[PDB]
């Protein structure tokens, strides 16, 4: 069974800019080897087949090439809706295996995040549990640090968080952090804190409130 | 107008069984290759396997020829996939996908359908309104959020004002604990439209065959 290698498996890449993937597979597929490209929430669209043949309507910023084991991927001028996966696929045998993707991430400029705190729902208290919720929104690049404070105090368990892909829209990425208590804890303590800690400047952004407001 | 509609996913039970199928128009499903691929949670593509239009070559990836079969009915243009035997490793999205003329190459995919398998029961989400602090907001915009809590399996879907409100609209991933999952979703829009217009959330769980809307307004005794 055929395995294609691909690589790089992560790519950092501006506007305007020339990439290329390789795709190396582990005996020959003569010239028979597609190129995908699968948007976030989207199926894979193809791009190139046999090789170095363009599917119809495909722009020509997307070309291909290679023969017997080494194949080539290449977006000449790389443009902010290319932010996808791309994966290979040789079909000269089966199984038409695919290569283990390439991650694009697109650079763009560093935007400091929009943080905005939610107390636990007028809904949910009722039930016993009590979920305070932050939002760090539209922020550059990924990496961000969240920080729970109740009444003054540290917090580290109980807290989830999760982002976003990469927006196609303006490149900037998107975190929720839950911090999940019962509802008496909740009532223990009246002030809740989540300090946001992003490389866009030393002082961390903090947003607040007192449950008895 | 290719389309290439899948259904039959949800949640099996490990070593159980599920029918996959896939719906074709907009082209004469006859005259086709099809093929089946999966994608795993986090992990690439996988190819599954293909059945050319008369049903006499099926080929399998190796792991799969003894509990996966690929069979087609071209009186009703429509591609299945009998999973069997299925574990954890079988959990992902499956895609049904055309051969394009002439090539081993897939040209049209599907949309995909989620299949989970697992023992654990389905359990519909409880869904909460997180209207913003109690102090009304200064500035010209605001955030609103919707929590979608303790649901199992995935997907649930969520939008905003049925979905007439894009902009604006981040919706995180699910995140997995104990068998169940939680997952938020944020608008932002002028304070000029809220809270002096209605803003709701719409959160759908096809799994328990939920489907729930929360209306979304100040903090306060009314
Ligand atoms: C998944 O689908 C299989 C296959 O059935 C065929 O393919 C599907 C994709 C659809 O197009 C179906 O409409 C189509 O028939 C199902 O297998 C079928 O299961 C039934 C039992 O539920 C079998 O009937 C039995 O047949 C034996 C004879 O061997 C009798 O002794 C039994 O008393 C009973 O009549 C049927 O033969 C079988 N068909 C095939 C081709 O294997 C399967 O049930 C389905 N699974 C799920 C979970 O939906």
């Amino acid at each position: 069974s055929i395995v294609m290698t691909q690589t790089p498996k992560f790519l950092l890449v501006s506007a305007g800019d020339r990439i290329t993937i390789t795709c190396k597979a582990s005996q020959s597929v003569r010239n028979d080897v597609a190129w995908y490209q699968q948007k976030p929430g989207q199926s894979p669209k193809l791009l190139i087949y046999f090789a170095s043949n363009r599917y119809t309507g495909v722009p020509d910023r997307f070309t291909g090439s290679g023969s017997g084991t080494d194949f080539t991927f290449t977006i000449s001028t790389v443009q902010a809706e290319d932010l996808a996966v791309y994966f290979c696929q040789q079909g000269y045998t089966s199984p038409r295996t695919f290569g283990g993707g390439t991650k694009l991430e697109i650079k763009r400029a560093d935007a400091a995040p929009t943080v905005s705190i939610f107390p636990p729902s007028s809904e949910q208290l009722t039930s016993g549990g009590a979920s305070v919720v932050c939002f760090l929104n539209n922020f550059y690049p990924k990496d961000i640090n969240v920080k729970w404070k109740i009444d003054g105090s540290e917090r580290q368990n109980g807290v989830l968080n999760s982002w976003t892909d990469q927006d196609s829209k303006d490149s900037t990425y998107s975190m929720s952090s839950t911090l999940t208590l019962t509802k008496d804890e909740y009532e223990r303590h009246n002030s809740y804190t989540c300090e946001a800690t992003h490389k866009t400047s030393t002082s961390p952004i903090v947003k607040s409130f007192n449950r008895n407001e | 107008n290719v389309n290439l509609l899948e259904s039959g996913g949800g949640l099996v039970q490990p070593g159980g069984s599920l029918n996959l199928s896939c719906a074709a128009s907009g082209f004469d499903f006859s005259r086709y290759w099809m093929s089946w691929a999966r994608q795993a949670p986090g992990k690439g593509q996988e190819w599954i396997g293909e059945i050319n239009p008369g049903s006499s070559t099926i080929k399998y990836t190796p792991s799969l020829k003894d509990k996966f079969i690929i069979s087609r009915d071209n009186a009703k243009n429509t591609l299945y996939l009998q999973m069997s035997k299925v574990s954890s490793e079988d959990t992902a999205l499956y895609y049904c996908a055309r051969y394009g003329s002439y090539v081993y190459a897939m040209d049209y995919w599907g949309p995909g359908t989620s299949v989970t398998v697992s023992s654990a029961k389905t359990t519909a989400p409880s869904v909460y309104p997180l209207a913003p602090v109690c102090g009304a907001t200064t500035g010209s915009s605001v955030t609103l959020g919707c929590l979608v809590k303790g649901y199992f399996p995935e997907p649930v879907t969520l939008t905003w004002n049925s979905g007439s409100l894009s902009s604006g609209v981040h919706t995180f991933p699910a995140v997995l604990q104990s068998d169940l999952y939680t997952l938020s979703s944020s608008v932002t829009v002028t304070s000029s439209t809220w809270p002096s217009q209605s803003i709701t959330c719409n959160v759908a769980h096809p799994a328990s065959s939920t489907k729930v809307d929360k209306k979304i307004e100040p903090r306060g005794p009314t």
